RNA sequence: AGCCAGUGAUGGCCGUGUAGUGGACUGCCAUGGCGUUGACGGGAGCGGGGGAUUAGGGUUCGAUUCCGGAGAGGGAGCCUGAGAAAUAGCUACCACUUCUACGGAGGGCAGCAGGCGCGCAAAUUGCCCAAUGUCGAAAAAAUACGAUGAGGCAGCGAAAAGAAAUAGAGCCGACCGUGUGGUUGUUUUCAAUGGGGGAUACUCAAACCCAUUCAAUAUCGAGUAACAAUUGGAGGACAAGUCUGGUGCCAGCACCCGCGGUAAUUCCAGCUCCAAAAGCGUAUAUUAAUGCUGUUGCUGUUAAAGGGUUCGUAGU
RNA sequence: GAUCUGGUUGAUUCUGCCAGUAGUCAUAUGCUUGUUUCAAGGACUUAGCCAUGC
């Protein structure tokens, strides 16, 4: 119901400071804890090495194999799972290749029916995965 | 100008200034204060609760920059 | 199992694109679109892409 | 001037040829000829000056 | 790096990218005035917004305010000079009623077509771009040039153009060379 | 949730030191000084003028052109000087590091250009003092031309911003939908213009770009104008197909809802169509959407949320 | 521009979030690129290390 006092500025300032920690959006941007757990060091992209090609089953209502990959990041030696989009496009990737990884669209949240994947492959050997798919370039 | 707060040291007293600070976002005031140490001549005999007028002078000690000019 | 990757894309029969006269560009393109929609017909609701009946 | 038959510039007229040679900059004179010869490139002057910083006396010290 | 030349933007993209009503209205303007893209309409939208935002500020101010007397007469003079408003409207309340077509009619592309030097807005656009039109004996090749009322009776063919007092153009020159 | 005092913590007296005031410092004396109006400790961070988003109130960014501060691998000391605790000055140590005849002697790009490494991530080892300034025994010129990677100029540069091409006007024939006009198509004609090529030349320190011109007696050029527009989409949100093949819960799509097991409006393709366009997708951060942080302006019987009850200080 | 839309039910009216939408002299990456004017450009990580010339 709040004060409304005309000399109660201190009470109002203290009230807003305490109650601003109760929303996840404000807390996440001010806490430095999600940044440390983020495999990317607060960046939009990262480079890594391919360790293995794996198949991830889709969630229950759907039924498919999603053709993901396991990548170790160069900057801090963390392991993640990245999705490889588009038809085929797994034949362009080999073990020990160098890839560029970006996020999905939901800022660290898993998307679609893929269980726990929040990254996707963007470049391989510094050519461009979608360009290879449309045959505009050849893999070096 | 200020209010005498304590007269424990030798030839020195502490005065307190009370003022209101305006917070723009809430359009309201809040109370603040500041303590200042000044030099008092023996010709004055202030007691806590009194009102004094002080004037700036050259540095006289580590924290003293004012001198008592009048006791009301 | 990654044995089936690119199955449908490789299976699709290849059909080449057909060659046609080029369209106007720039201001001449907006003129063509405006003529199709508000000229060339005399309304007294228009469908931009209506298809012949099918199965 | 854009799309036209006009031009605008700046002009000076000196009282004597001797006065013109005394005051005009060298590059503006050289457009007419009658200019001083070109000095060597600044790079060569820089290297020679730096080499001379170790020598004393004659031999260009 | 110590460069102090200024620059700014002159247009803004609309919110709600897909409205059937706004899309239909904007297509009508493009075909009626022979414009190249939607950026030309949105450029006019920004200038109208700035004019109306200023007028709203002054009308809130009380009459015979020093700022209203100076700025109010300045904006009214600007609108009368460019032909947006007629001379009988002088209240500063008529600035708020300006519309997009009110400004699109003062473009040089539209004015050339109205005077009769061209057969259509598309013909008039290429005449201006090809250095054939002079406003006050000065060749103007910008279709978005905004014509003042004092210049409206001085538009004619340029003296350097083959349609004026110039030499024959490319087709005649090449034909004569081939002969 | 308490901080400060042996070895200065708060104040006093006589001094020392400084260019000068001062617990700045030596000796003696008293017990003071600060704190829930958040001291002490911890985390992020150079401060400001300002930028982004604009009903209003607000939220967020500011290493970076101007002003102020600090530093020159780390950290300490110092000479000369009117001014430095100076680093393209000196002295020593620590960490790195170069030449040697092995006795010894050197180094400091967070100046310009450039290299290695790091990373998602950022340009030439170019020309010039012509302009703007600084220093100086110094105007310019004449037997007789200061320096300046400060600065300017060009190269590279789809960070961002402004203007703007990719066609215009008709005849004929066959068609369109309203009901002698509005327009689509193929054989056609007839003017115009740049992108480009050049110059009596202009510009410029010189070169370049822009601008002028294709006779002034005397200057090249568009028809499939092959001088050929792209990037995303067509179930809903959200503008645009109940079209035709292939696949058959596979391959794949899908920010969300969802699509795919034999007639797929959603996958892979063809043809049409849509948006905006020399630009257009994707990722991460941030502002508005958000009256989902609410001073203006939220909610609390049952959806999340009134303390078990009284007394009661600071505060209002 | 003082503006909202899709998802909880056999249907209805709510609370509430997830998703959509516009900008950024805000960075990076992909496809594409005819003309002209004006411009930021090894800050982010490593106040990391430096051949050569000035
Ligand atoms: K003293
Ligand atoms: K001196
Ligand atoms: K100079
Ligand atoms: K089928
Ligand atoms: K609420
Ligand atoms: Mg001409
Ligand atoms: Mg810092
Ligand atoms: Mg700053
Ligand atoms: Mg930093
Ligand atoms: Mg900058
Ligand atoms: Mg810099
Ligand atoms: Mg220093
Ligand atoms: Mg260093
Ligand atoms: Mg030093
Ligand atoms: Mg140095
Ligand atoms: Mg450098
Ligand atoms: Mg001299
Ligand atoms: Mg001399
Ligand atoms: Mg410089
Ligand atoms: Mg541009
Ligand atoms: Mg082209
Ligand atoms: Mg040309
Ligand atoms: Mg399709
Ligand atoms: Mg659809
Ligand atoms: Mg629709
Ligand atoms: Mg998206
Ligand atoms: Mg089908
Ligand atoms: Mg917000
Ligand atoms: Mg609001
Ligand atoms: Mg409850
Ligand atoms: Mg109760
Ligand atoms: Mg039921
Ligand atoms: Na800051
Ligand atoms: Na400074
Ligand atoms: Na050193
Ligand atoms: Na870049
Ligand atoms: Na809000
Ligand atoms: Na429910
Ligand atoms: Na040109
Ligand atoms: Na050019």
């Amino acid at each position: 119901t709040k004060t409304n006092g005309q000399h109660a500025a201190r009470k109002l300032v203290r009230l807003r400071r305490k109650n601003r920690w109760a929303d996840k959006g404000w807390k996440k941007s001010h806490t430095f804890v999600a940044q440390k757990a983020n495999p990317f060091g607060g960046s939009s992209h990262a480079k890594g090495i391919v360790l293995e090609k794996i198949g991830v089953g889709a969630k229950q209502p759907n039924s498919a194999i999603r053709k993901c990959v396991r990548v170790q990041l160069i900057k801090n030696d963390k392991k993640i799972i990245a999705f490889v989009p588009n038809d085929g496009c797994l034949h362009f990737i080999e073990e020990n290749d160098e890839v560029l990884v970006s996020g999905f669209g939901r800022s660290g949240h898993a998307v679609g029916d893929i269980p726990g994947v929040r990254f996707k492959i963007v470049k391989v050997s510094s050519v461009g995965l979608y360009a290879l798919y449309r045959q505009k370039k050849e893999k070096p | 100008r200020g209010v005498v707060h304590s007269t424990k040291m030798r030839r020195s007293i502490v005065i307190r200034r009370n003022y209101l600070h305006f917070i723009r976002k809430y359009q309201r005031y809040q109370k603040r204060h500041r303590n200042i140490t000044v030099h008092c001549s023996p010709c004055f005999d202030p007691k806590p609760g009194d009102e004094v007028v002080v004037g700036q002078c050259r540095p006289l000690s580590k924290t003293i920059r004012y001198n008592v000019l009048q006791v009301v | 199992s990654l044995a089936r990757a690119g199955k449908v894309k490789n299976q699709t029969p290849k059909v080449s694109k057909q060659e046609k006269k080029k369209q106007p560009r720039g201001r001449a393109f907006k003129r063509l679109k405006y003529t199709q929609r508000y000229l060339a017909k005399t309304l007294k609701k228009l469908r931009m892409n209506k298809q012949p009946p099918g199965k | 001037k854009f799309g036209g038959g006009k031009t605008t510039g700046f002009g000076l007229i000196y009282d004597d040829l001797a006065a013109m040679k005394r005051i005009e900059p060298n590059y503006r004179k050289a457009r007419l000829g009658m200019g001083k010869k070109k000095l060597p490139a600044r790079k060569s002057v820089k290297e020679r000056r730096n080499r001379n910083k170790k020598i004393r006396g004659k031999a260009k010290g | 790096m110590r460069n102090y030349n200024n620059f700014n933007r002159v247009w803004k993209a609309p919110r709600r990218p897909f409205e059937k009503e706004r899309l239909d209205r904007e297509m009508k303007l493009c075909g009626q005035y022979g414009l190249r893209c939607k950026r030309e309409i949105w450029r006019v939208n920004m200038t109208l917004s700035k004019m109306r935002r200023t007028a709203r500020l002054l009308l809130t101010l009380p009459e015979n305010h020093p700022r209203r007397l100076l700025e109010g007469s300045a904006i009214m003079r600007r609108c009368h000079g460019y032909g947006f408003l007629d001379e009988d409207k002088d209240k500063l309340d008529y600035v708020l009623s300006l519309t997009v077509p009110d400004i699109l009619e003062r473009r040089l592309q539209t004015v050339v077509f109205k005077h009769g030097l061209a057969k259509s807005v598309h013909h008039s656009r290429v005449l201006i771009q090809q250095r054939h039109i002079a406003v006050a004996k000065q060749i103007v090749t910008i279709p978005s040039f905004i014509v003042r009322v004092s210049s409206e009776h001085h538009i004619a063919f340029a003296d350097a153009s083959p349609f004026g007092n110039g030499r024959p153009g490319r087709v005649k020159r090449v034909k004569r060379n081939a002969a």
